[PDB]
């Protein structure tokens, strides 16, 4: 009489039991710990995710104003997921967020956004939908040993 | 950074009840929910905005440079 | 070497692709500020004197304008630093460097190149925003889509160098490509989704739409088609509108399952001229299919005309898909709650079995097969259980799915998605596997510390119950992780080997090409092959055709071929032909026909030999079938009507014809007979199908259909040999690595790893096998 | 420096599929529901079937309903949420259950004959973009033709452009050679 | 202006075969047991139930463009309810001795078995259908 | 050795920037010098 | 950069007029009026009236490319009936329409009590 | 295995038959025990086939093998591609590998792409050879400053005096 | 090493390469002012002329196709068969 | 009056809740795209930045400035920019605003829209003016500031549409609905076993009457009768937003028969 939405599990076959997992997310690192649902997505597409994270867009520092560092992208309205996770709590993300969270259509429309492409609201870019700031800085000396 | 001057979707003006939604959460402890409804907040849309936005200048502020 | 490496890069531009569903096939959206940086050197002449002028006149900075413009003497006059830029009279023989602009012949590459098809001609189409844009139908060659993509566009400097790009290389050029003698660019994604809802027959349309789409079809001739329905209300249907887009004169016909003339499915395809007459349109006939739509109207109507199909199909179904919308979400992966509970019992069917075997092998009453460990066959049965369970749990859930679902519609349109797919998103995901075994136990007897020692089971070794809806439990996952990470490292491994074989088979075949006397040999003259591929011919000109003679009982064989005069059952009934009765009883013709008889006799004999097996489907120049389809068409043949063909125009017409068909033409001995063993196998395809019978009972032709038959195969071979000059070779070497390269994926090693065993000639296989009678 | 989005951009959800926007469109002639909401972003639904990315489809129907409810949504790994729970809960906001919605064309005002599944999601915008890639190296007075641009072209058969594409700047210096001796001891 | 076949029919049997605006329909010929009948029908313009009467005309006139109105008004040559127009891609079976002509209709397939059609139906396109109660 | 990443290598690195959760996976990272 | 100004998508630019009437050769009676700086908005409006005529044989309108703000109207009509007539039937037939409306909802928005 | 054989009737039928593999191969011997059928025995080695049934029974395998590495994956490939490798890989009555087997090209010319850091070597070794430069390559003939005998210079142009 | 009129084994009909070649040399010809041979019918593309030029059989020009041992024949642009 | 048909069941100064009846759904669907981005309005459009030390950018706040709804009550007495025969701007096409705030106390500072002036002469007519509807008369909050941070900026509005930038826009959303009833049947229901237990009915279900079950499909029935809703963000009263719509859209369709003229 089990829920027919739940997935399924097996039945504890032990009176052996050692220790218990404090909580099977914990198996992930920082970057699959930003994944919602990953247990619902094919294994490889998990893995891509991690990897393109790194090439988003945030704020990594709230002092970034300061730092004169070579390249910066601050992200102009950074937005806290809807869909969060238990562990990104830990990782500071719904404080330093990297993404907006916009209305997503799934449709053909005029078959502009087809093979991997997408349509964006030109509209929605004036209000200032994901713009962002972009520094660079650069750094000279003088003489040597001249 | 601050309050979205507008709803990014519709263009309804939602950068004038920043400090209402503070309010209506601590001072009225209403749940945010129903704080962004009372705001006349009703379409996902500008609700989010609200909702998830993230008030940095607070930290940015608190730099003396 | 420099130069051998493309160091020295002058004049190409290179960005970010995006699709674009109104551009045409053989066009590429160049912004303007790359046009504004690429140039051309124009000749001065009273052709263009006058245009010349204006775009000096334009400069560097506005568009259709120059950046130089050079005097006889040889001097560059620079247009952005000139105290005379706005002030110069252009004189006959001068050459103007201008921006490229539209319709200009421009080189267009994907990296990385291992496909001709990588590197076509375009036309030059100037647009506003960055980004070069593409046809989607160019996507599939090029092998790329818009998520990132970077190609480069190459701008030919010279006049003999734009022709050489339009001439051969130009994307219309391409269609049909001989790597796989079929098309190798056909309809994809959204139009593909979008033509199949189009041509069911619930489909219909009003007026307002109606003349709407046709106007998208810019061939359209003004003439509204009349409606399929006039009654209450005058209704087209999807398949009326897209036919405006087909041309006259194209035919198609095709059998599914079971379709017949009436196919209440709906299914095979019927195009008579350029009218569908049934069939629900998807990739078997839009594709790049062999026999589809985009093959025939390339032969049948040439290179331009099937390019234009191209974007006039995209129009009208983009259009519709636009105002009717198309969409997919949770919803379209979620099965009925019955069909749940017949899935969940489904798997617990299995792990009865599996633990029925475990049971069997505990108490050792389970026998292994020869040649085979006991634990082997324990695994081997495990392994069919539940791949056997993940499989009828996945039937189950798609013949649950409604033709509304909309993952089920992508499927039918053959535009993404496969059961594979259905069946892990809504049922069971499966057994995962590592090296082709479940997963193994990597702590001492145990696949994790959460299970007990010596635990076999399928949720212990891997078996993924749950499906993606459901979601996998930890354990699921981290086997799934497991699985999953064994496909990534392969990739790149499957990326990092086979870019090397490419780069070997090209090298040692790159200097072999097609000489005039149809022999194919390598720069130092010697012979490789005394004919291009055995018969001559041009891989992008053969299409697969059935020999008929070869397939089915001789009592069949008899009653389609033979024809005997002297015989009132089993001479041509005077209906079939206007000497019909006269015909009886004619000695000297019956000879004729015993002639014939015998030679095809000869033939199914001779084909039996070369075909061992049966196979009677082989890819040939000249589709006779075809070219008699049109034949009919063309010439209104009524099939109530008998013919006015005399026997010997038949026979000696068809044998006639065969001492036409010309691959060699040495005057010689030994190349006539080279000649006869090059035209073997196609004349005794032409045989069985010019058969007097067949030509009189079958397609009731009439002395001038047929005569046209005739002429037409004629000119169609010839038009199929192989051009002297072909390089053969380095075709051949990206015609075995492309593909190569989309190898990613019994117990016999195959995929890359056998290909680099093969050619590298090695004494020590990994699988020695014997196969023995 | 401010970078507004423009064509070409990458974009992608925390599921591992990425895109480039494709082009733009104003809010009057994007698709739009009967409540008024448009959408911002439009993504193709061929990017679903072979990625099988069902988290991407529960994250937009778990965001749709924190919008409403006003509370944040558990997209953990490993607990009891459901497609089923999250559709009850839409379902108490008026919505259809699966996310779908009926949605009207912007051009034409007429409706679709299809729904829409319509929902918020994250996206982040990723760097790399456009301007920072755009390489056109014509001199007057990626991007190579490396030894395979070359077998390319020589399939083709382009003798004459492959000649013109490899021909070093050098000068086409004229010599005399004597047809005894391939050498150029003649003395002209 | 001409016509070239007309007879009632009994219908046997309505079969909406997973589609949910046509049906395919089988109905059976008064007077001549021979002639029979198989035709996909917009059911939504022209509702069809068993054993019903149908009236059913071939006719081939009363290409050029199309207009609506107007000629709607005046030249009605439409005396039925369900009026169809195809192209005949007619596959005259010869089926043992009866003839088997076919019509399609946008798709709408349509086919006749008798055989005292033989100066009737054509064997070419224009082929209007036409069908009344 | 700490500006280089020279040991004995690429064992140090310049710290990631792009995002906080990028600086946080850098600084958990891990790497395998060179049977499965 | 390669982008366009934003007027342009309803600002004429030099060398450009509202309305490009062209003869349509595909039929007798046809014209193609190419509307420049103008989309969606007008094409379907001035397209739906051509429709409520019944002595236009002929209405259709299309944007080629959704880069450009302009787009082509097809009009076919009996003979006699000029095609550039049709468009001023369905002009006048429009502003009569909307102006008729401008007044019924100037009065009931009186009628309103907030 | 099931076989495709004509029927007495003349309509192909299939007939199964029993059939052995082996892990391991000794093609020489195995084809010697009586009651097989030596007409038909064969071997993924494409080697072995070679040194027991010539050259050109080798050539046949090779192309089995090669095919069967393609039509693994569902892929189609003209056969007169894989015939053409399987050829050049055969000419001299031997099996030649593909997988740049010489130290020193492949079928290229010296004068050709400049491989190696040291060209000079090879420069070097053909005069002290008599090496012979067709010049049919296109990196010989780009030195040389002129078009290669490919394709479109397969032929030469010359201006006609007949056209009146 | 040249070859009678007669005796010639090659294909009548003109190459997909020879016919782009050809286009490309005298499209080069047309577009340095050299003289036409085609009444000009409003062309004024080099190339498009030269096209003009091959149907119309007014190109005169002569292909020498060379055996691979070294003889070789020759075929005046006007006398092969163009079809491809 | 004969024709389109307005039917008002709400009305306030945000929202219409009206009914257009007997139009084509064209002319319904236009004049739902003409509110939306061509209905002229005032917007900051040029901000010149003397001093900022704020933890902003100039374009970030500058960017915002513009979003700044402002009252466009006699935008028709304001002349386009593009068209005034002056040299940039001037009274008879701008209006010149002002901020200068400075953090003076220790708790931080706040900018909100209401700290704009008006510095350029209005003339008298109704332009210009921060809109303001906040309980609290602040307004938008542009910035924040900390005791020691100083912005002084210079704004110029102008006149302008929202199809050259969202920011000139008028409206907000647009509701837009016909035939609650699938009775036309222009949609196609998804679902899983009950196509109208799974969809949510609609509001003007019930200002129509329900299908009756026999009656057979009206394919003659047409698209009349649509609910709208339309929302002003402020810069326009919500009935102009209307009237100024239906007036536009009408203009261009003079528009050509003036091109027709000249031609
Ligand atoms: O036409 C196509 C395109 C892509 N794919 C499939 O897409 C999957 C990967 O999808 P990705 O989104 O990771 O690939 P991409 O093409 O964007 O990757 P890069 O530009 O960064 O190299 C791979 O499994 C691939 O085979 C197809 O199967 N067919
Ligand atoms: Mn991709
Ligand atoms: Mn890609
Ligand atoms: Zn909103
Ligand atoms: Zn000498
Ligand atoms: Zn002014």
């Amino acid at each position: 009489d089990v829920d027919p939405a739940k997935r399924i599990r097996v039945s504890h076959h032990a009176t052996t039991f050692t220790h218990c997992e404090i909580h099977p997310s914990m198996i992930l690192g920082v970057a699959a710990s930003i994944i919602p649902f990953p247990d619902h997505n094919q294994s490889p597409r998990n893995t891509y995710q991690s990897a393109m994270g790194k090439q988003a867009m945030g704020v990594f520092l709230t002092n970034y104003n300061v730092r004169m560092d070579t390249m910066a992208n601050i992200l102009y309205y950074p937005q806290k997921p809807l869909g969060t996770t238990r562990a990104m709590e830990y990782l500071k993300f719904r404080e330093l967020p990297a993404g907006q969270n916009a209305i997503v259509a799934i449709a053909c429309y005029s078959g502009y956004n087809q093979e991997d492409s997408m349509i964006m609201n030109q509209s929605s870019i004036d209000r200032g939908l994901f713009r962002s700031l972009f520094f660079r800085s650069y750094m000279d000396q003088e003489k040597k040993y001249g | 950074m601050i309050v979205p001057v507008r709803c990014f979707s519709c263009g309804k003006v939602v950068g004038d009840k920043w400090e209402s939604y503070l309010n209506l959460l601590q001072e009225d402890e209403l749940d945010e929910g129903t704080a962004l409804s009372r705001l006349g907040l009703k379409r996902y849309c500008c609700r989010r905005m609200i909702l998830t936005h993230v008030d940095l200048i607070e930290k940015f502020l608190r730099y003396n440079p | 070497r420099g130069n051998l490496m493309g160091k020295r890069v002058d004049f190409s531009a290179r960005t970010v692709i995006s699709g674009d569903p109104n551009l045409e096939l053989d066009q590429v959206g160049v912004p303007k500020s790359i046009a504004k940086t690429l140039t051309y050197p124009e000749v001065v002449t009273p052709y263009n004197i006058d245009r010349l002028t204006q775009l000096v006149r334009n400069g560097p900075n506005e568009h259709p304008g120059a950046k130089y413009v050079i005097r006889d003497s040889g001097d560059r006059i620079d247009l952005r630093y000139s105290k005379r830029a706005g002030d110069i009279q252009l004189q006959y023989g001068w050459k103007v460097e201008r921006h490229i602009m539209d319709n200009d012949p421009v080189l267009f590459n994907r990296q990385p190149s291992l496909h001709k098809m990588s590197m076509m001609a375009h036309r030059v189409k100037v647009i506003p925003y960055s980004t070069f844009r593409l046809n989607l139908s160019v996507t599939s060659p090029y092998n790329a889509d818009f998520d990132g993509d970077e190609m480069n566009l190459h701008v030919p400097q010279s006049e003999e160098t734009r022709a050489e790009l339009s001439q051969l290389c130009a994307v219309p050029l391409q269609i049909v490509s001989p790597q796989s003698n079929k098309p190798c660019m056909g309809i994809v994604q959204d139009t593909l989704c979008g033509i199949r809802k189009l041509t069911l027959r619930d489909t219909f349309i009003e007026l307002d739409q109606v003349l709407n789409m046709l106007y998208w079809v810019p061939d359209w001739d003004g003439v509204i088609p009349t409606p399929a329905i006039i009654k209450p209300k005058p209704l087209w249907s999807g398949k009326q509108i897209l036919s405006v887009a087909i041309p006259n004169g194209i035919h198609l016909q095709r059998f599914d399952e079971g379709t017949t003339l009436l196919s209440p499915k709906d299914n095979g395809m019927l195009i008579i001229d350029g009218q569908i007459i049934f069939g629900v349109v998807e990739k078997k006939t839009v594709g790049s299919s062999n026999g589809g739509l985009i093959h025939v109207v390339t032969r049948e109507k040439g290179p331009q005309v099937c390019a234009k199909l191209f974007g006039n199909i995209q129009k009208v179904v983009n259009f519709w898909l636009l105002h009717n919308g198309f969409s997919t979400g949770i919803g379209d992966t979620i099965a009925d709650g019955p069909t749940m509970r017949e899935i969940t019992e489904t798997i617990a069917e299995a792990k009865k079995k599996v633990l029925d075997v475990t049971k069997e092998a505990q108490a050792n009453l389970l026998t292994a097969k020869h040649g085979m460990t006991l634990r082997e066959s324990f695994e081997d049965n495990v392994v069919r259980f539940l791949n056997e369970a993940r499989d009828k749990a996945g039937r189950l859930a798609e013949v649950n799915l409604k033709d509304l679902n909309n993952v089920k519609q992508m499927v039918m349109a053959g535009s993404k998605g496969s059961f594979i797919n259905i069946a892990q998103m809504s049922a069971c995901v499966g057994q995962q596997s590592v090296e082709g075994k479940r997963i193994a136990f990597g702590f001492v007897d145990r696949t994790l510390p959460h299970f007990s020692k010596d635990d076999y089971s399928p949720e212990s070794k891997g078996f993924v119950e749950n499906s993606y809806l459901r979601g996998l439990t930890p354990q699921e996952f981290f086997f799934h992780a497991m699985g999953g990470r064994e496909g990534l490292i392969d990739t790149a491994v499957k990326t990092a080997e086979t870019g090397y074989i490419q780069r070997r088979l090209v090298k040692a075949l790159e200097d072999i090409m097609v000489h005039y006397d149809n022999t194919t040999r390598n720069s130092l003259g010697n012979v490789i092959q005394f004919i291009y591929g055995e018969d001559g011919m041009d891989a992008a000109h053969i299409e697969k055709q059935s020999l008929d003679t070869i397939g089915g009982s001789d009592a069949a064989f008899e009653k389609r071929y033979r024809v005997d005069l002297l015989n009132t059952d089993h001479t041509l009934d005077p209906s079939l032909l206007e000497s019909g009765s006269e015909i009886l009883g004619d000695l000297k013709l019956q000879v004729l026909l015993d002639e014939e008889y015998k030679q095809l006799v000869k033939d199914r004999k001779f084909l039996r030999e070369v075909f061992v097996d049966g196979e009677a489907n082989w890819p040939l120049p000249v589709n006779i079938r075809r070219i008699i389809q049109n034949a009919q068409q063309t010439f209104h043949i009524d099939h109530t009507k008998p013919s006015d063909l005399t026997i010997k125009d038949i026979v000696l017409g068809v044998k006639d014809l065969q001492e036409n068909l010309l691959v060699l033409r040495g005057k010689n001995e030994i190349i006539q007979n080279a000649q006869r063993d090059a035209v073997t196998l196609f004349c005794c395809l032409l045989r069985s199908r010019l058969a007097t019978r067949r030509v009189l009972q079958e397609y009731r032709l009439t002395k001038q259909a047929f005569d046209w038959v005739l002429s037409n195969i004629e000119a169609q071979f010839l038009r199929s040999v192989v051009h002297p000059g072909e390089m053969v070779g380095v075709l051949a070497a990206q015609s075995i690595g492309e593909p190569a390269t989309q190898m990613t994926l019994k117990k016999v090693t195959s995929g890359v790893p056998r290909l680099k065993e093969i050619l590298n000639v090695a004494k020590n296989m990994k699988t020695p096998s014997l196969t023995v009678y | 420096t401010t970078k507004i989005p423009q064509i070409g951009d990458k974009f992608a959800s925390r599921h591992g599929q990425k895109g480039t926007i494709g082009i733009t469109y104003r809010r009057e002639d994007m698709p739009f529901t009967a409540e008024g909401i448009v959408p911002d972003l439009i993504i193709n639904p061929h990017a679903i079937p072979s990625r099988m990315t069902v988290a991407h489809l529960i994250e937009c129907l778990l965001s749709k309903v924190a919008a409403l409810s006003g509370n944040e949504g558990d997209a953990s790994p490993f607990t009891d949420i459901t497609v089923e729970g999250i559709s009850k809960l839409l379902r108490e906001h008026g919505y259809q259950s699966r996310g779908f919605e009926v949605m009207y064309n912007g051009h034409t005002g007429k409706k679709l004959m299809a729904q829409i599944f319509f929902g918020p999601t994250y996206y982040q915008r990723l760097r790399h973009m456009v301007d920072d890639k755009i390489h056109a190296r014509a001199r007057g007075p990626g991007l190579r033709f490396g030894e395979m641009e070359r077998d390319c072209m020589i399939a083709h058969g382009a003798a004459s452009f492959l000649k013109e594409r490899l021909m070093e700047a050098s000068d086409a210096f004229r010599v005399h050679i004597c047809g005894i001796c391939g050498l150029m001891t003649v003395i002209a | 202006s001409n016509t070239l076949f007309d007879d009632i029919f009994q219908v046997s049997e309505v079969d909406p075969g997973r589609y949910n605006k046509v049906c395919r329909i089988e109905a059976a010929s008064t007077t001549q047991d021979q002639c029979k009948l198989t035709l996909d029908i917009n059911v939504e313009l022209f509702p069809v139930a068993a054993q019903d009467s149908l009236t059913v005309t071939i006719a081939s006139s009363l290409t050029r463009s199309w207009r609506p109105p107007q000629a709607g008004d005046r030249s009605l040559a439409d005396d039925y309810d369900y009026v169809m127009y195809g192209t005949a891609y007619k596959f005259e079976e010869v089926s043992k001795d009866l003839i088997a002509v076919y019509y399609s209709f946008g798709g709408l397939l349509m086919r006749l078995e008798g055989n005292y059609r033989n100066l009737n139906n054509l064997k070419q396109e224009n082929a209007y259908l036409l069908i009344r109660r | 050795a700490l500006a280089t990443g020279n040991w004995g290598a690429g064992v140090s690195q310049v710290l990631n920037r792009y995002t906080y959760s990028s600086t946080l996976s850098h600084l958990r990272r891990t790497n395998t010098p060179i049977a499965k | 950069m390669n982008a366009p100004d934003r007027f342009e998508l309803f600002l004429l630019g030099e060398g450009e007029s509202k309305l490009k009437i062209d003869p349509d050769t595909k039929a007798p009676n046809a014209v193609v009026i190419t509307f420049e700086k103008e989309d969606h908005t007008l094409g379907n409006l001035i397209r739906a009236e051509l429709l409520n005529d019944r002595k236009v044989l002929f209405a259709a309108y299309k944007v080629e490319h959704p880069f450009f703000a302009r787009f082509k109207l097809r009009i076919q009509t009996t003979e006699g009936y000029d095609p550039k007539d049709a468009l001023k039937n369905a002009c006048n037939s429009i502003i009569n329409k909307l102006g008729a409306l401008k007044t019924n909802f100037e009065t009931e928005w009186n009628l309103q009590t907030l | 295995y099931d076989r495709k054989v004509p029927s007495p009737t003349g309509e192909y039928v299939k007939e199964p038959e029993w059939v052995l593999e082996t892990d391991g191969v000794n093609l020489s011997e195995v084809m010697t025990v009586p009651g097989i059928d030596p007409t038909r025995i064969y071997t993924n080695s494409f080697i072995d086939i070679m040194e027991v049934l010539g050259i050109e029974a080798g050539r046949a395998a090779l192309y089995k093998e090669v095919y069967n590495v393609i039509a693994s994956d569902g892929s189609y490939v003209n056969y007169r591609h894989m015939a053409l490798l399987v050829d050049v890989m055969t000419t001299q009555g031997g099996l030649t590998s593909v997988t740049r087997h010489g130290f020193n090209r492949s079928n290229t010319g010296a004068l050709m792409r400049c491989s190696f850091e040291e060209t000079v070597e090879i420069l070097f070794e053909a005069g002290a050879s008599a090496e012979l430069d067709d010049c049919r390559g296109v990196s010989e003939n780009v030195i040389l400053g002129q078009m290669a005998p490919i394709g479109t210079g397969a032929f030469d142009v010359m201006i006609d005096e007949e056209s009146l | 090493k040249a070859i009678p009129k007669d005796q010639r084994a090659t294909t009548p009909y003109m190459t997909k390469y020879e016919r782009a070649r050809i286009l490309g040399t005298r499209a080069l010809q047309i577009s340095m002012n050299a003289p036409v041979f085609v009444d000009l019918e409003g062309e004024t593309d080099p190339l498009r002329i030269a096209m003009k030029e091959l149907a119309e059989k007014k190109i005169p020009l002569v292909i020498r196709r060379y055996l691979p041992d070294g003889s070789f024949e020759d075929w005046s642009v006007e006398e092969l068969i163009v079809d491809l | 009056e004969e024709g389109p048909q307005v039917k008002i069941r709400e009305a306030s100064k945000d929202n219409v809740d009206f009914i257009l009846s007997n139009v084509d759904l064209a002319m319904a669907n236009s004049l739902r795209r003409v509110m939306i981005a061509e209905i002229p309005t005032l917007a900051i459009d040029s901000v010149e930045v003397e001093t900022n030390t704020t933890v902003l950018a100039d374009e970030f706040i500058a960017h915002r400035l513009g979003l700044i709804p402002l009252q466009s009550m006699d935008i028709e007495q304001l002349e386009y920019s593009r068209d005034c025969f002056c040299e940039d701007h001037c009274d008879k096409c701008s209006v010149v605003l002002t901020l200068q705030a400075f953090g003076e106390s220790e708790s931080t500072t706040n900018v909100y829209s209401k700290d704009l002036v008006i510095v350029s002469n209005l003339m008298g007519r109704n332009i210009g003016h921060p809109i303001i509807q906040d309980k609290e008369g602040n307004g938008v909050l542009i910035c924040k500031l900390r005791k020691g941070q100083e912005l002084k900026l210079t704004c110029v509005a102008k006149k302008g549409i929202a199809k050259e930038h969202a920011k000139w826009g008028p409206a907000a959303a647009i509701e837009f609905e016909y035939d609650p009833w699938n009775k036309l049947k222009h949609t196609d229901y998804w679902y899983e076993q009950d196509s109208a237990k799974e969809w949510p009915q609609s509001k003007n279900c019930e200002y129509e009457d329900p299908p009756n079950e026999g009656d057979p499909f009206d394919y003659k029935a047409q698209a009349d009768t649509f609910y709208m809703n339309v929302e002003s963000v402020g810069s326009i009263p919500v009935d102009q937003v209307v009237v100024r719509g239906i007036d536009t859209l009408q203009k261009k369709v003079a528009s050509i028969l003036l091109a027709l003229t000249q031609m």
